[PDB]
């Protein structure tokens, strides 16, 4: 039972050359990564960006799901089809998302969404895999990711340009294109149609037709790019060496499943076992701390531009005013001290307000449109309102008599700041790609993984505005590189029999420690700025330690 | 105390139209003259719309296209132009006003009207 076959296959590959199908195919592929960087910038930043002006991570569940699935089945069924499966899906549901009217079916539509978009990346990276030389399985491997760099500017630029507010949680109706959120959802998933319509131009990978037993397809499509690689020169037309390398369904998915299942446990065995405990330890560890640090970034962003307004907030002590008719907007944070006897304020737009130890009496509200603004210890006595923004949602505990209401009524930083993180990381590939062959892949993902633990403490000199965004793109640089070597190794290391299963498996771990570590770190934004920098150190502590106990590039 | 005085109830088919207006007589001094309210069988007001002060106006959202305020202050009244009656929604409508007088604010409200719909 030699394999032989693999031996004989990279012959062929390497006779072929690297020729213009690998470049179209690269352009195709990266299509449907940048597919997956809008899905989860949409997922992770813009989805809980809807708010009352986080039962978002359920995609991330829906995610590890598809993941499983699709990776499973691309080695029984093929790697094309389950790819262009997975982005139909995600598509389909990408536009039925775009109609929905109301937050749970939309909720359930990106999660069927986030099921193909998953399954999309370990099908991208095995089938990209093998048409390249062993030579260069680093070199165009890692360029293969800036795709998802690109997907994730393409996201938050259009964010940033046609959805620069936020909060519709709550808002919603039967309309189309009133709100803008419902432009995003389109312009988001186009990348994936493109990506649908390009890959019918590619041949199935050689390999899986090879496995299954149907040589001559194989030998057909690596025919297919030996022909298109000599023509691209236009003089050399070398030419190929040929050579020889109703109760009816119900069993057929329980035997593709027990298939699977084969090939899942495969994976854990005399041999692969140590490898693949190896490769969840690293990949948990990896994705927990980029996307838990990712989502803590703007937060802390958010909450240190909050203490600076809070820091910025002064206030005088109120007179006695006879009908004061303040007719002028205040953004003055609190007026404590208030008599105010026969108020007649009147069309006044308060934020940031607050009114303490006041009085009013006969006074006369005509229109305010209060934002944030709250009473407290406000002894009203027959005041009218008329028109207001005023509730007990806006008011708190204080005594009221006699006080009537006639009449009531009824983003833009965040994708900036992500925006140059996702563009800061383009240096890490154009640096990764064009050493990862000279320096090595266990030895750059070693070196990767100590850089983004020292850096995880630098996270936390930079309480400024401005060094918060220097780290982030800081951190996004070095652990790149990480990512793309393991990317590699992950790849050469299991066969084509069990790559995709293994891959998407780790895939769906990474996504569960995406779920945990956004929670956790959430959970605790502004503790000391210690919790998301002891954690994060730890973790990428015990990556980079097993980092070095991988079997080389043969294994 | 300002008088009020209301009208304007009675049968009217979607699609026809009823004036319910709004009088008031009596220590009126440049006041928020009466806008309208729903009651509902449930102890409850819902405000329909107003023309009070000024020429402006604010209407609810829940009588869009169905509840129009138009008002006469050298008449002191107010008219509720009644159209799109689609027929469930009757109600009792009322009549609220806001002395807006020296002595600070009081307010009116009348007995109000009741609305049905022809069909
Ligand atoms: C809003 O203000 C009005 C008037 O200032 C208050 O109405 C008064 O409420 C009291 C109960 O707190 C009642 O007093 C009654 O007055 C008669 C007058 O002869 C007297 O015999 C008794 O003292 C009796 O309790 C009555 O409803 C009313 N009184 C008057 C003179 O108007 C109203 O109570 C205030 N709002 C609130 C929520 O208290
Ligand atoms: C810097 C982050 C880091 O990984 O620290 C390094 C050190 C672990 O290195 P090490 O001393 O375990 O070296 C092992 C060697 N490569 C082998 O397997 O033969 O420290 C550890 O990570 C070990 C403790 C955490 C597990
Ligand atoms: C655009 C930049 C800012 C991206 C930052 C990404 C880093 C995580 C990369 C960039 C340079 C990389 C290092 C470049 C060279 C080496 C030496 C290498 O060991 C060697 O001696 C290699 C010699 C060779 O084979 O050429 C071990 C990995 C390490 C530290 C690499 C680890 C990963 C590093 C720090
Ligand atoms: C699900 O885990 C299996 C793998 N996913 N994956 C990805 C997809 N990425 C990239 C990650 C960040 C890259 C850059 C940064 F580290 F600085 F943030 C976040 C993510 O989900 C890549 C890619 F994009 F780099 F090519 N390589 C692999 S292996
Ligand atoms: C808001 O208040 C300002 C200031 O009191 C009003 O402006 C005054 O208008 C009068 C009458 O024409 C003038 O005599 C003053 O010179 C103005 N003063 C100032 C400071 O501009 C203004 O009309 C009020 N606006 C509203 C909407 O009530
Ligand atoms: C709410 O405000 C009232 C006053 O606006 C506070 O009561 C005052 O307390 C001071 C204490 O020195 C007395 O001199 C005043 O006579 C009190 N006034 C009234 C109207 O009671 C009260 O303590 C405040 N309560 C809270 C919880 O802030």
């Amino acid at each position: 039972e030699r394999e032989e076959l693999a031996q004989q296959y990279e012959a062929i590959l390497r006779e072929c050359g690297h020729g213009r199908f690998q470049w179209t195919l690269y352009f195709v592929l990266g299509l449907a990564l940048m597919a997956d960087g809008v899905e989860v910038f949409v997922v992770g930043f813009v989805l809980p960006s809807a708010e009352k002006d986080m039962l978002g991570l359920i995609v991330y569940l829906g995610m590890m799901v598809g993941a499983f699935l699709w990776g499973g089945l691309a080695d029984r069924l093929g790697r094309r089809q389950c790819l262009l499966i997975s982005l139909s899906v995600n598509s389909v549901f990408a536009f039925f998302s775009s109609f929905v009217q109301g937050y749970g079916t939309f909720l359930f539509c990106r999660l069927l969404s986030g099921v193909g978009i998953g399954g999309s990346i370990p099908i991208v990276f095995s089938y990209f895999s093998e048409f390249l030389a062993q030579e260069k399985r680093g070199e165009h491997l890692s360029w293969l990711c800036m795709f998802w760099m690109i997907g994730g500017v393409y996201a938050a630029a259009m964010a940033w340009a046609i959805i620069p507010h936020y909060g519709w949680s709550f808002q919603m109706g039967s309309a189309y294109q009133f709100h803008s959120w419902r432009v995003f959802v389109l312009v988001c998933a186009f990348p994936s149609v493109f990506a649908i319509g390009a890959l019918t131009t590619q041949p199935e990978s050689p390999r899986f037709f090879l496995e299954n037993g149907k040589h001559d397809e194989a030998w057909m499509v690596l025919k297919q790019v030996h022909d298109t690689n000599m023509r691209a020169k236009g003089h050399p037309e070398r030419v190929f060496s040929v050579t020889h390398i109703y109760q009816r369904w119900g069993v057929r998915a329980l035997s593709l499943g027990g298939q699977v299942w084969g090939n899942f446990l495969s994976c854990f065995g005399p041999e692969y076992r140590r490898i693949t405990l190896m490769m969840m330890g690293v990949w948990f560890t990896m994705s927990f701390s980029y996307y838990g640090l990712t989502v803590w970034f703007p937060d802390m962003i958010r909450h240190l531009q909050a203490v600076d307004y809070a820091s910025r907030t002064k206030v005088f002590p109120g007179e006695r005013v006879e009908h004061v008719t303040f007719n002028f907007t205040l953004e003055n944070q609190i007026h404590r001290g208030g008599q105010y006897f026969n108020d007649k304020f009147i069309g006044l737009r308060l934020k940031s307000v607050s009114f303490e130890d006041s009085l009013f009496e006969e006074c006369y509200f005509e229109d305010v449109t209060s934002s944030n603004t709250f009473f407290r210890n406000c002894t009203f006595i027959n005041t009218v309102f008329y028109n207001t923004d005023l509730f007990e949602y806006k008011f708190v505990n204080s005594r009221l008599i006699n006080s009537t209401f006639l009449h009531n009524k009824e983003a833009y930083m965040v994708y900036f700041v992500s925006f140059l993180g996702t563009l800061a990381v383009l240096p890490g590939n154009i640096v990764s790609a064009l050493l990862m062959d000279k320096i090595g892949r266990l030895r750059m993902l070693a070196g990767s993984s100590v850089m983004s633990c020292v850096s995880c403490f630098f996270l936390s000199f930079g309480n400024s505005e401005s060094a918060m965004i220097a780290l982030l793109c800081l951190f996004g640089g070095v652990s790149i590189a990480s990512w793309n070597a393991l990317d590699v190794l992950t790849v050469e290391l299991y066969p084509s029999d069990k790559r995709t299963t293994a891959f998407g498996f780790l895939n769906a771990l990474c996504k569960l420690a995406a779920v945990l570590g956004i929670s956790i770190f959430t959970s605790f934004v502004g503790i000391t700025k210690a919790a998301p920098i002891l954690f994060a150190s730890a973790a990428l502590a015990l990556g980079s330690s097993l980092a070095l106990k991988l079997p080389e590039t043969r294994g | 105390q300002v008088q009020l005085v209301e009208s304007g109830g009675g049968l009217v088919q979607p699609g026809g139209s009823l004036r319910l207006s709004c009088a008031a007589s009596g220590s009126i001094f440049n006041m928020r003259v009466m806008g309208w309210y729903r009651q509902a069988p449930g102890e409850q007001r819902e405000s329909v719309a107003s023309m009070a002060s000024g020429d402006k106006t604010t209407y609810a959202d829940s009588v869009k296209g169905r509840f129009t305020i138009s008002r006469d202050n050298a008449k002191n009244t107010v008219a509720l132009q009644m159209n799109s009656l689609k027929p469930e929604d009757t109600a009792v409508y009322y009549c609220h006003a806001v002395d807006l007088t020296r002595n600070g604010p009081r307010v009116y409200w009348g007995q109000g009207t009741q609305v049905t719909v022809s069909s």
